[PDB]
């Protein structure tokens, strides 16, 4: 326990604050929510670890020169949340040093490796966080990582000119989709992912949905882009085009509430579960190339009855 | 020979050369892209097909990896 | 006068906090308001002590965050 009162007292100073590390897994492992609220627990990991890699200062042991008790906990904590994370000691290296050091002590490394010591779970099987029989699998890793992105998707949000406020920078989140879904299509061919299965399932179905709406909404803001160029400025050009004009500026109304309906809603991925949303911007697509190709009628019938109109463009 | 391998002596050797050793990764050198569909008519759906010349090849083979996928990489030459 | 960081608030401070009244032994407070988060992110980096958080202690050469380390270090500052 150490050698007097003074000693003693030192290395239960240590016994507290492995205790709030000890605790702060527990806090977060009961709770259905835990794989989102690991996010917040490894930010943290961080600032505690250095603590220790600084108590490691001119000393070789928690609690001293002579070897003490509080070793042996961080060493427990350490072999679970490695499990949770395996780089977490990498960025402190005075404590992977202390871990791999209690891990050292001949007797103990014999242990570990022996045949009556059990390699996994952590907790009770009743625990979310290190319950069940079988050690994780990275399944669990990446379908966390995909959810993560997909409660953090943002698209540049930029007004031009007129009214309607444009989406910036499309291809990031539409490339991160693409790569999404292919990785849970690679989930399928591992063995591990039979009724973890189902989730994977469900999230294809989200996303599948969600690039069927990508694909539509960028050809509508390029090809809304294009023609508003063309008409929605001049009072000569929409003289000219009667029934293009006043069909046009229906549909830039309708967009407009679309967009700004749809980029308050602040997730991406939300975004599939407004009303009517891929029949919506599919028939506004087909819209917008009714304008473009009535356009294109006017302008080869105009260059055909003064041939020249062909030289320019 | 059910996939489609040639019933020549010589590809008959390769493939057992092939298969039989893996302790290392196999280079399969074919002017006839025949053989591209032989092992995946024998690893059937696990058989995923890329390229070193394809865009998201790299990330690609790490999901592969992942999960236990059976790659077959088309392009050689360029590594 | 040896000084005591934290909300405007029993919060961690509490048991702590009446030991020392106990005592009768001398301290004051800097205290976090209501509405005065900024006075607490003011003071959260030039605290001095091993772990961040609130309260945190300072007095004797007694540098202290973290409830328990705070409360045993009084505690046995006295054999109590």
């Amino acid at each position: 326990l150490g050698g007097c009162p003074k000693e003693r007292a030192e290395i239960s100073m240590l016994e507290g604050a492995v205790l709030d590390i000890r605790y702060g897994v527990s806090r977060i492992a009961y709770s259905k929510d835990f794989e989102t609220l690991k996010v917040d627990f490894l930010s943290k990991l961080p600032e505690m670890l250095k603590m220790f890699e600084d108590r490691l200062c001119h000393k070789t042991y928690l609690n001293g020169d002579h070897v003490t008790h509080p070793d042996f906990m961080l060493y427990d904590a350490l072999d679970v949340v490695l499990y949770m994370d395996p780089m977490c000691l990498d960025a402190f290296p005075k404590l992977v040093c202390f871990k791999k050091r209690i891990e050292a002590i001949p007797q103990i490394d014999k242990y570990l490796k022996s045949s009556k010591y059990i390699a996994w779970p952590l907790q009770g099987w009743q625990a979310t966080f290190g319950g069940g029989d079988h050690p994780p699998f990275v399944i669990e890793k990446s379908l966390n990582r995909i959810k993560k992105f997909w409660k953090e998707a943002q698209y540049e949000v930029i007004e031009h000119s007129s009214g309607l406020k444009l989406v910036r920078e499309w291809d990031v989140l539409e490339q991160a989709c693409k790569e999404d879904l292919e990785e849970l299509v690679s989930m399928k061919a591992s063995n591990y992912y039979k009724i973890f299965e189902q989730d994977c399932l469900d999230l294809e179905s989200k996303l599948t949905k969600l690039s069927e709406i990508q694909v539509n909404w960028v050809e509508v803001q390029f090809y809304w882009l294009d023609l508003y160029g063309i008409l929605g400025e001049n009072l000569d050009i929409q003289n000219f085009l009667p029934l293009e004009t006043s069909k046009f500026k229906s549909l830039t109304s309708e967009y407009k509430m679309i967009t700004t309906r749809a980029f308050q809603l602040d997730t991406t991925i939300e975004v599939i579960h407004i009303p009517n949303f891929d029949t919506t911007l599919k028939l506004t697509i087909d819209s917008l190339k009714m304008i473009k190709s009535s356009l294109s009628t006017f302008l080869e019938r105009q260059r055909r009855q003064f041939p020249r109109f062909y030289f320019l463009g | 020979l059910e996939c489609g391998l040639d019933k020549n002596d010589y590809f008959l050797e390769n493939m057992s050369i092939v298969m039989n050793s893996q302790d290392a990764v196999p280079f399969l050198l074919d002017p006839s892209s025949h053989m591209i569909t032989v092992i995946s008519n024998y690893y059937g759906n696990k058989t995923v097909l890329l390229s070193f010349l394809e865009e998201g090849f790299v990330k690609r083979l790490e999901n592969a990896i992942r999960f236990g996928s059976v790659v077959i990489i088309q392009d050689g030459e360029f590594f | 006068s040896p000084i005591l960081g934290y909300w405007k608030i029993k919060g961690l401070v509490q048991p702590t906090r009446l030991l020392l009244e106990y005592l009768e032994e001398k301290y004051e407070e800097h205290l976090y308001e209501r509405d005065e988060g900024d006075k607490w992110r003011n003071k959260k980096f030039e605290l001095g002590l091993e772990f961040p958080n609130l309260p945190y202690y300072i007095d004797g050469d007694v540098k202290l965050t973290q409830s328990m380390a705070i409360i045993r270090y009084i505690a046995d500052k006295h054999n109590m």
